[PDB]
């Protein structure tokens, strides 16, 4: 099986360098090619570019003398780097292996073909979003229980930026029932989202029901149990 | 910029991407799950990687003057998602940028009524002297509602704060209200209400304090 | 004055463009407003003089240009000569026999069989086929100033194409007058190509070189080296197919060593619309472009050798 | 063709044109048909 999964900062501050890594697992970095692909919101993927070693190596015209790629074979990982990042630049910035192939048209020994690159293999995906404001940790509040035989029970992470929160029941025992909001970004520019779950009315118990709130910005890991 | 197209259910659907073809083509396609990541669908025009039906097929790399088309026989709810292309021509420099996508809407959901949840603010919060409620919705078709506060029978103006439609892999859209208070302004009044209005019907659920 | 710019494609360096995209003004039917309207020509075609780049037709500063009708063929048909009355062509029926000297079996006919006025270089197209042996003719052979030509007795198959699906733009240079440029071209951008079977090449290459050692001793090494320079009608393979004049490298055919004792050879090829065939100077036609890939298969039946001066001449 | 009228000569748009001399005449003259010797 192959794994891919990307980790950054989250937050970047206008005109700095964006680090990005991803860690790969199941595979060689050396034997495969490699892409980064970022998407805005509500807009088309665009590509940054495909590294791959023995110095087989090129970026977009575009963000050509901004961008920066590596492989490193003996952590097996895939590196970015980013200068002079802009508010244009906060996307979602993905990872995926990358199989090449040949289209013939002509005669092949005029050089009558092009290669082109297609991804398989995608990852998870980062968040990064450019901005000047510091991190600010979430505040986490337990939403009491309250009712036909069934219940409803939630978390709440009131404001908290910026995105995403990954937010999980019981250590990931629970995933029945789960129904993740997303955030509303308020005036005061902090996000805020919710998630309930289903569950029985019959919680005597105590069947403790503890919801994992995690913020990578802000290295934040808020561990509340919900009671009646 | 975008576009749609709408399909009855194991009908054949049919999604144009891309501008014309100016030589030979190597058309890849993506689809892509609302909050998931791209997938390769066909490769090399008419190319598809393990895991991929039959029913997905793609025009022809060869034609001279014709747009790249994806064509999805045997229409399911599963394949209702954005569907992006990489132009791969002879003739036109590397496009480091997908098309521009379309939408592939799947017909008769057809109808789903919205489960709403109604939470009072936290002890804990109360103790931070704020105060928040909370109105969830989920599992609603289509994505397009409206929530409207109640102050006992007096509608609330401000402090509302409401997400926007958004659905996860199924018929289930997502909404959040909000409603920032006061520990004095809790305590005021008799019940809070959230009506939500969806399509033709109006759910409302309220709250009383202790 | 050709406002000229690369044909519509993606990269390298190497292309060097050959196809150029000209815009220019032209003369309309009436005698006043102008017409600007864009032609396809080739670099051959064309020449820089000297904002962006400004070209001029070829032949501008050499002659005057008329274009050729596209009613008319440049497809040779067989052609019997024959004699008036009083008169008599005799015909020589030896199957060996070097042009040259007294004939045992003669025969006499009032019109000679349809030769086809095929015009061509370097390599002799869709002619007659010797007998038995290939034959070698040549007026002087101790004279390497006199050309050497050759007869061969089994055809090679010869291959040519156009892959270019060009387009026939006609603009209206009126009263009467029209002119056939040459439009955006739909699909690849290819170049013209010949192929020759490797196989069959070999074999009678190496049959040639076997009378070539009747000449010039028995044990003796012969080289074939390509064109030494000059104009592009004397360095290339030039010929007509489908109405293009073509210009093919013949590098890949000469290019051998012979001492005492599976596919095709494909061969680049040019294409010149401006053409000054027979050496001449006043007249010069422009072929008109032809819609839709060309292809033709014509008969390899013979060649046209010239040897060196360098010698050292007992020894290769 | 398309300020006042502007026209144009009727067959500039499909042929060239020429003048007829004022010299000769287009009055038809009788003329006898004859066949060759041995005719
Ligand atoms: C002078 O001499 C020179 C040199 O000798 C010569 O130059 C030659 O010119 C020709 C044409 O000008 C040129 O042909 C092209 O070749 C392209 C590559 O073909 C070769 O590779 C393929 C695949 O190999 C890959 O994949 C292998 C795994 O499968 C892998 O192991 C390999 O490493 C490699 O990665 C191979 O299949 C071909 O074999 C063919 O030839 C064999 C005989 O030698 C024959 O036995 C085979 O069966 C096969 O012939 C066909 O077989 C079936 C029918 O039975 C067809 O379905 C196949 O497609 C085969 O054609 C070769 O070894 C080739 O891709 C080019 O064809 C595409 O491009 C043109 C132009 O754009 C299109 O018009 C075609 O329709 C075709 O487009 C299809 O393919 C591409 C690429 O896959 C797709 O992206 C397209 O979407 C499309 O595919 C879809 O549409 C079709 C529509 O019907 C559909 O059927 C499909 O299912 C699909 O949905 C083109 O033919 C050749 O390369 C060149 N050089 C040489 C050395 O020959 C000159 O021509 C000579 N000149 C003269 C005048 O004589
Ligand atoms: C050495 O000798 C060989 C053998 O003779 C010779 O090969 C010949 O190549 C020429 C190309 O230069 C061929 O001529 C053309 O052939 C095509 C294809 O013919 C097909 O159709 C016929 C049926 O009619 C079939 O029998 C045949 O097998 C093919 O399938 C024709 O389409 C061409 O026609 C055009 O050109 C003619 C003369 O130029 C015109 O009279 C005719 O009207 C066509 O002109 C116009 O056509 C369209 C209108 O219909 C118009 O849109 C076009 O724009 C164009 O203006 C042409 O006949 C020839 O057939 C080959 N010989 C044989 C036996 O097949 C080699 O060329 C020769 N080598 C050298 C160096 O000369
Ligand atoms: C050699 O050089 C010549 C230039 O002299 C090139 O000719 C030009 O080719 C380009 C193609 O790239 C032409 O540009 C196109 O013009 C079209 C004409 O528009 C018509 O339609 C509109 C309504 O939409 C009318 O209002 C108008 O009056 C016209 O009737 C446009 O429609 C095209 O737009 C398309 O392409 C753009 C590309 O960005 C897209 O964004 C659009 O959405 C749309 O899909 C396009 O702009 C140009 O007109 C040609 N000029 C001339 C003088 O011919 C040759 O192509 C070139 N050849 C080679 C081989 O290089
Ligand atoms: C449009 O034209 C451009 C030309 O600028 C073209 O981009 C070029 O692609 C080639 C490869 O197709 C690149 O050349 C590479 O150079 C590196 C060294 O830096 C080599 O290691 C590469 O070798 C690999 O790729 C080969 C491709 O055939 C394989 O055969 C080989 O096994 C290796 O895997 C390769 O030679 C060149 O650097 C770029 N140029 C630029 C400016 O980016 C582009 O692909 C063309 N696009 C289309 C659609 O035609
Ligand atoms: C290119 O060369 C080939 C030779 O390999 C030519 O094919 C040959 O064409 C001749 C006619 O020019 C054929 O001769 C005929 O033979 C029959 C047999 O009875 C006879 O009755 C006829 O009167 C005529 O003499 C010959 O058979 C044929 N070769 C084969 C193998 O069929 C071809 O015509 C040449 N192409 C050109 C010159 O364009
Ligand atoms: C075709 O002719 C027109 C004239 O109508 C040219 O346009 C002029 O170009 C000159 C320089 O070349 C400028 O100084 C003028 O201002 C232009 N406009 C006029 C005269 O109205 C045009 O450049 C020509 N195109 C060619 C030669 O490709
Ligand atoms: C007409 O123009 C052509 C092309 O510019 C001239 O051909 C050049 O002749 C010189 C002779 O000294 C060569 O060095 C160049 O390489 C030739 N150019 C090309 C493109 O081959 C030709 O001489 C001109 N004729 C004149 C001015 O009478
Ligand atoms: C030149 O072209 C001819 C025909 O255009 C080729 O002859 C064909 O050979 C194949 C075998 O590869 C046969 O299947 C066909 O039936 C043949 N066609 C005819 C009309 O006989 C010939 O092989 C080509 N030669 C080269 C060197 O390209
Ligand atoms: C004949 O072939 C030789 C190669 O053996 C050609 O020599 C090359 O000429 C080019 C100039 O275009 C140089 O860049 C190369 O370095 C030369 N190669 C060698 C090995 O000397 C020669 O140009 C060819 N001549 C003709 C008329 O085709
Ligand atoms: C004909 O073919 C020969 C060889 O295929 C060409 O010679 C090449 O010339 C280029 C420079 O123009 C050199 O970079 C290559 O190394 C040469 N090839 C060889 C094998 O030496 C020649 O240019 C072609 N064209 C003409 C007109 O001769
Ligand atoms: C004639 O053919 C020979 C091959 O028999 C060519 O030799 C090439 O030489 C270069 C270096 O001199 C090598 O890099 C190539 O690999 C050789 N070719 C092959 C097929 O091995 C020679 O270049 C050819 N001459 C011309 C003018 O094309
Ligand atoms: C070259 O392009 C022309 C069009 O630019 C092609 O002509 C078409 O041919 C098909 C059938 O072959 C007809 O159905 C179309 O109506 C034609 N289009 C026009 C505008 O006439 C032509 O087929 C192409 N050449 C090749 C070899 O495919
Ligand atoms: C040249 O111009 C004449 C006159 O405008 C054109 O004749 C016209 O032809 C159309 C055919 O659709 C008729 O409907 C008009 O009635 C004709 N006009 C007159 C005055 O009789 C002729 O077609 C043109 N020739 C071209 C453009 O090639
Ligand atoms: C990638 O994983 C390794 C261990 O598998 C870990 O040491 C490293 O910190 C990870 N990368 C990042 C950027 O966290
Ligand atoms: C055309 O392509 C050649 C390729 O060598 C390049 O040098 C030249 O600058 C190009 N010119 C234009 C106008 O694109
Ligand atoms: C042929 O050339 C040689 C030397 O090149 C000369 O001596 C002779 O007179 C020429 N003519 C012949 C042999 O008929
Ligand atoms: C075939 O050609 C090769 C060179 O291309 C040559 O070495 C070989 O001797 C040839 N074979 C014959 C039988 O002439
Ligand atoms: C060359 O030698 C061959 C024998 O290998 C012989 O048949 C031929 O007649 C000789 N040619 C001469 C002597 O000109």
């Amino acid at each position: 099986q192959v794994h891919l999964q990307e980790s950054g900062p989250g937050l970047v501050k206008p005109s700095e360098t964006l680090s990005l890594t991803c860690n790969v697992s199941g595979t060689l970095v050396r034997d495969n090619y490699w892409s980064w692909i970022r998407q805005p919101l509500g807009k088309q993927p665009e590509w940054i570019g495909y590294v791959h070693d023995s110095g087989d190596t090129n970026y977009n015209p575009s963000l050509k003398s901004r961008v920066h790629l590596s492989l490193d074979k003996s952590k097996n990982l895939v590196s970015l780097r980013l200068t002079g990042v802009t508010a244009a630049d906060s996307a979602i910035y993905y990872c995926a292996t990358t199989k090449h192939g040949r289209r013939i048209y002509g005669v092949v020994a005029f050089k009558e073909w092009f290669t082109y690159f297609y991804m398989d293999v995608w990852g998870k995906g980062t968040s990064v979003t450019v901005s000047s404001a510091s991190t600010k940790g979430p505040s986490v509040f337990p939403l009491a229980p309250s009712s036909g035989g069934t219940a409803a029970l939630g978390c709440l992470v009131k404001d908290y930026f910026p995105e995403p929160v990954t937010v999980s029941w019981n250590s990931g025992a629970l995933t029945s029932g789960v129904h993740t909001f997303p955030a509303v970004l308020q005036s005061s520019g902090l996000y805020s989202l919710s998630s309930v779950v289903t569950v029985p009315s019959s919680s005597l118990g105590t069947q403790t029901y503890i919801c994992n709130v995690n913020h990578k910005p802000s290295n934040t890991k808020v561990d509340k149990r919900v009671e009646p | 910029a975008p576009t749609f197209v709408s399909v009855a259910p194991g009908q054949t659907a049919r999604i144009t991407c891309g501008e014309e073809s100016l030589g030979s083509r190597s058309v890849i396609w993506y689809q892509q799950r609302p909050g998931q990541a791209p997938s390769l669908i066909i490769y090399n025009n008419n190319d598809r990687p393990s895991g991929i039906p039959d029913r997905f097929s793609g025009s022809p790399g060869s034609t001279f003057g014709t747009t790249a088309t994806l064509t999805i026989t045997s229409v399911e709810a599963g394949d209702e998602a954005d569907y992006y292309c990489h132009i791969w021509d002879s003739r036109r420099p590397t496009n480091w940028v997908f098309g521009e996508g379309t939408t592939l809407i799947v017909l008769s959901q057809p109808k789903a009524a919205p489960s709403v949840t109604l939470f009072p603010p936290s002890s804990e919060e109360l103790q931070a002297n704020k105060a928040t409620l909370v109105c969830l919705i989920s599992d609603f078709y289509p994505g397009a509602v409206t929530v409207a506060w109640k102050a006992d029978s007096s509608p609330v103006k401000a402090g509302v704060e409401t997400t926007t439609p958004s659905k996860q892999s199924n018929n289930k859209y997502a909404a959040s209200s909000y409603l920032s208070l006061t520990p004095e302004q809790w305590k005021s009044h008799k019940s809070y209400s959230c009506q939500v209005t969806h399509e033709g019907s109006t759910v409302e659920k309220t709250v009383a304090p202790t | 004055t050709l406002q000229c710019t690369n044909v519509t494609n993606n990269i390298t360096d190497d292309m060097r463009g050959e196809l150029k995209n000209c815009s220019f003004n032209m003369t309309t039917e009436l005698r006043d407003k102008k017409q600007k309207v864009y032609s396809l020509f080739y670099r051959l075609d064309v020449v820089q003089i000297n904002s962006n780049k400004e070209y001029r037709l070829i032949n501008c500063n050499t002659s005057a240009i008329t274009q050729a009708c596209p009613k008319v063929s440049f497809e040779p048909i067989p052609i019997h000569y024959c004699a008036p009355a009083g008169f008599a062509i005799l015909k020589c029926k030896d199957k060996k026999f070097n042009g040259t000297g007294p004939c045992p079996s003669v025969s006499t006919v009032q019109c000679t069989h349809g030769i086809k006025p095929v015009v061509s270089t370097q390599l002799l197209l869709n002619g007659s086929l010797a007998e038995e042996e290939v034959m070698i003719r040549s007026e002087n052979i101790t004279n390497n100033a006199k050309n050497i030509l050759v007869q061969f007795n089994t055809p090679v198959q010869i291959n040519c194409t156009r892959p270019n699906n060009n387009t026939r733009k006609s603009i209206r240079i009126g009263p009467g007058q029209a002119f056939y440029a040459t439009g955006d071209i739909i699909g690849d951008i290819r170049q013209a190509h010949c192929n020759v079977s490797k196989a069959t090449w070999n074999e009678t290459l190496g049959k040639v070189v076997k009378q070539l050692r009747k000449h010039f001793g028995n044990n003796t090494i012969i080289r074939f080296a390509n064109s030494s320079g000059g104009d592009l009608e004397v360095t290339t393979h030039s010929f007509n197919c489908g109405g293009e004049f073509f210009y093919c490298n013949t590098s890949g055919l000469f290019n051998s060593t012979w001492i005492s004792n599976n596919d095709s050879i494909t061969l680049p090829c040019r294409i010149k619309q401006i053409i000054n065939m027979w050496q001449r100077i006043g007249q010069a036609m422009y072929a008109p472009p032809i819609q839709g890939v060309i292809r033709c298969v014509s008969n390899i039946t013979g060649l046209i050798l010239t040897r060196d001066g360098g010698s050292t001449n007992s020894t290769t």
